[PDB]
């Protein structure tokens, strides 16, 4: 505030937002005969 | 820091026609005039508004002080607050000079407390000590205070009634263990 | 010591004598006591003509020094309403002479 | 510090009339008053008993307070706790011939402690062989209507034990008895210290 000479100028306005942080799942399924006999690394796949 | 109330409670708004139909109806006689009535019903309220620090009629108080506790506190002591009418800051002889901004009165049964607005609260100048003037209490009637407390009242106007001097005679929910959950729970008897 | 509890309309009548001797009562009341009352055992007597229905009924009133209204006399009697109680002796219950005893029937017509 | 009390309560402000609607003596008599002297006696023995228990003084007579070397300071503490219009403080020399003096002096009104608390760091000086008085009247108010009723009933319980027994004679206390209503008005002090 524009403070004058002789006004005793008081005092001025001194001036949280939460991330839950949620959890994102995925669950796939595989037959345990699949894994090894596929030739390709389903396991990476 | 003195604490004197504005105005007394009429009278009228005291419940000197319900007190004797808890005195005596239903079961007894259907004695003494209003005037020894009423001189019992605040003669117990002053007796727990004084244990449970309360004022159950909502009259207005003046708190007057001379030093704040600290910057963002001074907790009022008369509990359940409303509407702090005015901070008048006098000076010395005082022309007594309002402020109107800077504190948030927050109602609160715990702690009614005055809580100015960022880090700096009002200051006092040199002999002239700031009043607040606070209306503080349950309700301008007697049908808005918590019922244990009004019965507690009750309980102990019929009590000054039915024997006069301290003479003889503990129930499950008595005086004591009705007004025991009104009172002030502090355990700061140190510095701040 | 008593918790003087009930109130109760002190009565002494005014004797204005008739021709005969006798003297005639009506019964203007007199200041109003503050009273304990005690009750005895209760039962019905037999009257002239009548079953009544008595009490024995212990009052315990203040004292006074005998020249002064405060004192309720035998030939008084109480009244709780329309309630009459006799007064059949008083007698100065404590030690220091703090409280009488006042004695009464209260015999309703039953 | 002698601390005598400039007049006494003049007994027309204490509620004989209401001490006697206490008591349940009697309402409609012709005598009435055989007891004036006597239910007066018993409230001033009352009122003067709790007033030195609380320290208090529950009518607002004026007060004298004589002594000789300030305590502390600058505060100087009043012993009778509601205070309000110290009327004069006064500074006696050797013989006599007081002066008033406004003496930067100022009375902070608090009922936890009743103090001067000079303004100009020290207060002013007493002469060597000479007493100050300060006078003030110090109470709740001026009749018996503006006291906290919560004392003024303690006051009723009290002096209508001191009519129904004379002498002292042996009597369990009351949930708010005699004793619990004067115990929010008792001085609260714990320092036996030099300062």
């Amino acid at each position: 505030g524009w403070a004058s000479e002789t006004a005793a100028l008081s005092e001025t306005a001194t001036p949280r937002i939460t991330i839950p942080l949620h959890e994102l799942a995925a669950m796939p399924k595989a037959s345990q005969r699949l894994l090894d006999d596929s030739a390709f690394d389903i396991e990476t796949w | 820091m003195m604490l004197n109330e504005v105005t007394a409670v009429p009278g009228t708004a005291l419940p000197v026609a319900e007190f004797r139909d808890h005195l005596r109806l239903g079961t007894g006689f259907a004695g003494a005039e209003d005037a020894a009535l009423l001189s019992y019903l605040r003669a117990a309220i002053a007796a727990i508004e004084g244990r449970t620090a309360k004022a159950l009629i909502s009259r207005g108080f003046r708190l007057a002080l001379t030093a704040w506790r600290w910057g963002d506190m001074q907790t009022l002591p008369i509990a359940p607050v409303a509407t702090v009418t005015a901070l008048r800051l006098v000076d010395a002889a005082g022309v007594e000079t309002p402020v109107a901004a800077g504190w948030r009165l927050v109602p609160d049964m715990a702690r009614p407390r005055i809580e100015a607005l960022g880090a700096m609260l009002p200051m006092i100048p040199t002999g002239g000590r700031v009043e607040i003037d606070f209306t503080a209490g349950f309700g301008a009637s007697w049908s808005a205070l918590p019922v244990d407390l009004a019965q507690a009242v009750f309980l102990l106007a019929a009590q000054y009634y039915e024997l006069r001097h301290d003479g003889a005679a503990a129930m499950p929910f008595g005086v004591m263990a009705l007004i025991e959950r009104w009172r002030t729970v502090r355990v700061l008897g140190g510095r701040p | 010591r008593p918790r003087l509890n009930r109130l109760l309309v002190l009565e002494e009548a005014v004797r204005v004598a008739d021709g005969a001797g006798g003297h005639r009562l009506d019964w203007q009341a007199k200041g109003e006591v503050w009273a304990e009352v005690t009750a005895g055992s209760g039962s019905e007597r037999a009257g002239e003509f009548v079953t009544l229905a008595s009490v024995p009924f212990t009052i315990v009133v203040r004292a006074a020094p005998v020249g002064a209204a405060r004192r309720p006399r035998p030939e008084q009697r109480f009244r709780e309403g329309a309630r009459i109680f006799r007064i059949l002796a008083v007698a100065e219950r404590d030690r220091e002479g703090h409280y009488l005893s006042c004695f009464a029937r209260e015999e309703v017509v039953a």
